[PDB]
């Protein structure tokens, strides 16, 4: 009641390690053992909570491995200590997590800090608490009660900055700690809910991945099609699978088409490449209505006549879009290279044929939805307007785009790769990504249930919600359940037993 | 032979199904 929690520990430390050598020159061995239980007592006895829970959690935040270790062995020599050491620290990792993924205002910077947390409290485990096992046993408790709370803040965080560990820079050449953060990735986020979600958002970010720039490695995407494989179904990673066998099917029918014009000698500049899939193991992709140039269109009828073969069964649905493409382009003080997007590959085909367009036929000949066209504008305009020259300047942007192609241009690099677009996304992509899951869930759980009245004819709602968490990768909402119990009622599953929603049958 | 001479188009797409539910 005089020094601090750490003064006060080392002044105990010090005062028992005193105990020890008054029995060994002169006092009794046998009342050795006495001497250290009530002294035990009377410094540390009795004083295990308001030594335990302040200075416990300061000299955490402090950090002080040193301290840390101290009362790590000052609170497990002692009758009880280390069970209020688990309850206040494992109090204080749910409330030091808590403090990260329930702000909503601070999603910028969420998983940085999820994995320094995780690392605390590990250092914390190793050597502060000694690699003992109850404290592991508290963390991981801890974590995912947390994280059952938030599924779809951090799954889709998550997701964002597995894609940003899934990037190839000039900074990085050692995937072996990017094999390492991954482990850290898997292990650590198997504390983080809502699976389904993180799942369908990596088919988008593989989409994102390979479709615009490219990935941080080959072995990088295999070892996480074998580590995702693993904490989930075996068939929630047949789709993942299914892309990469559909990228090599794509480049075995571009093997295919180079030896069938292997005889008709290309020598021409204009290129066709079309990566085929199918709609099983990948990102539904709809067309949307856009206008191509006619020579664009021939080349679609030359993608139908090769398209017809191999595997006829085959009908067109073709998308003209989403892929980028590497360009030449024409300016004043040197001809460079652009490796642009197909949104403003057609504005840039427009700026081949003329120069003074204005945004109600480039609304109109590129035909691209708002959506797109002014995130398309957004890129290289609203802003280092060099190529592209538009009307209204800044963020704010009216519908009066007003073009002149510009002759000048200014760069120190060729191969000009000016292209944020298909390597960003908006908000209502997101979004609607979210959705696409949201009510897909609903068959999941139709399944579910059915197969659980199939299997069990009486259960209570208390007992579904726990049998569902167990069996799904994602938590199902309490609204959700709702969901599905009115609609197996509408398709003839469930009767409400004994005429209230405590328990049902699986007759009609 | 024009602002943007035409060296590159790419694209991803679906092969669709074709047989009836």
């Amino acid at each position: 009641q005089e020094r601090e929690v750490p003064e006060y520990l080392n002044h105990v430390s010090k005062r028992l390690e005193e105990e020890g050598d008054r029995v060994i020159t002169y006092l009794d061995h046998s009342t050795q053992k006495p001497l250290i239980a009530c002294v035990e007592k009377q410094l540390l006895g009795e004083h295990l909570t308001a030594i335990l829970q302040k200075g416990l959690d300061h000299l955490l935040d402090e950090n002080r491995v040193p301290d840390l270790a101290q009362m790590y062995q000052l609170f497990s020599r002692v009758r009880g200590g280390q069970q209020a050491l688990l309850q206040h620290w494992s109090e204080y990792i749910k409330t030091f997590g808590t403090a990260i993924v329930i702000n909503p205002e601070k999603d910028k910077d969420m998983v940085q800090d999820l994995l320094d947390f995780k690392d605390k409290v590990d250092h914390v485990i190793e050597v502060c608490f000694q690699k003992n096992e109850r404290f592991v046993n508290l963390m991981k408790e801890s974590f995912e009660t947390f994280i059952n709370k938030r599924p779809n803040k951090p799954a889709e965080l998550i997701a964002k900055h597995v894609d940003s560990k899934l990037r190839a820079g000039n900074k990085e050449a050692t995937d072996e700690e990017l094999e390492r953060t991954l482990d850290k990735i898997m292990i650590l986020f198997r504390f983080i809910h809502g699976k389904d979600v993180f799942e369908a958002f990596y088919k988008k970010d593989l989409a994102k991945r390979l479709l615009v720039g490219k990935s941080a490695s080959v072995d990088a995407e295999k070892s996480m099609l074998s580590k995702l494989k693993h904490e989930c179904g075996a068939a929630f990673t047949s789709k993942l699978e299914g892309m990469f066998k559909d990228m090599e099917l794509s480049k075995d029918i571009m093997v295919h088409f180079k030896q069938h014009m292997q005889n008709q000698s290309d020598s021409g500049p204009i290129d066709l490449t079309v990566n085929i899939l199918t709609m099983g193991y990948w990102p539904t992709y709809t067309p949307m209505e856009v206008h191509l140039t006619p020579e664009m269109i021939k080349l679609q009828e030359v993608f139908k006549a090769f398209y017809l073969g191999k595997h006829s069964g085959r009908k067109l649905q073709w998308q003209t879009t989403l892929g980028h493409a590497v360009l030449k382009a024409e300016f004043k003080e040197g001809k460079k290279e652009f490796q642009v997007s197909l949104f403003q590959t057609l504005v840039l085909l427009m700026f081949n044929e003329g120069d003074g367009f204005s945004f109600e036929e480039i609304k109109m000949a590129t035909g691209i939805e708002d959506s797109e066209l002014r995130r398309t504008l957004q890129s290289l305009a609203c802003g280092k307007a060099r190529v592209l020259i538009k009307s209204p300047k800044g963020k704010e942007v009216e519908d009066g785009d007003k073009f002149i192609f510009n002759g000048e241009f200014k760069h120190k690099l060729f191969r000009i790769k000016i292209n944020q677009i298909q390597m960003k996304e908006t908000v209502e992509e997101q979004v609607s990504t979210t959705e696409r899951v949201f009510q897909d869930r609903q068959y999941q759980i139709d399944a579910a249930i059915v197969r659980i009245m199939k299997m069990r004819k009486t259960l209570g709602h208390n007992l579904l919600v726990s049998e569902l968490y167990n069996q799904l990768k994602f938590p199902v909402k309490p609204g959700d359940l709702k969901k599905r119990i009115e609609s197996l009622i509408d398709r003839d599953y469930m009767e409400r037993d004994k005429d209230n929603p405590n328990q049902y049958h699986y007759v009609a | 032979k024009k602002r943007f001479e035409v060296k590159k188009w790419n694209a991803v797409a679906l092969w669709a199904w074709d047989i009836v539910v």
